């Protein structure tokens, strides 16, 4: 709530798939807010509905 | 639906020639070895609306 955070998110996906990348932002806030480290080897793509919901995204096989 | 259906009567082509088979009565147990398994199952976002979040009408572009 009250920490003043830059994120780096490295560029390259297409804009129509950048929100892909939003739920993994999700989890890395909560583990900085936390200090756990995401398990690793673990691979995550989604879009948040500002509710928890995710929607289905393009380039899957890819 | 113009495209599924391109789609669904080149496979039937295709297997007419290729298959040999006389003639395709299509049904919706072949339909999905033909177009595969669908791309959209729910209908809705939410199937049942958490609190804050609530549906509504748009008239967009398309």
């Amino acid at each position: 709530v009250t920490s003043h955070i830059h994120l780096h998110v490295p560029e390259g996906a297409t804009p129509k798939d950048g929100p892909s990348a939003g739920c993994t932002i999700v989890t890395a806030l909560l583990s900085l807010a936390m200090g756990r480290p995401v398990r690793q080897n673990l691979a995550m793509t989604g879009e948040v509905s500002l509710t928890g919901k995710i929607l289905p995204v393009g380039g899957i096989k890819e | 639906l113009q495209k599924q259906v391109e789609k669904v009567l080149r496979k039937s082509a295709y297997k007419i020639v290729s298959g040999e088979a006389e003639s395709v009565e299509v049904t919706p147990e072949n339909l999905q070895d033909f177009v595969g398994k669908p791309v959209f199952t729910v209908e809705r976002m939410y199937d049942v609306t958490p609190p804050g979040v609530v549906m509504g009408l748009a008239w967009t572009a398309m």
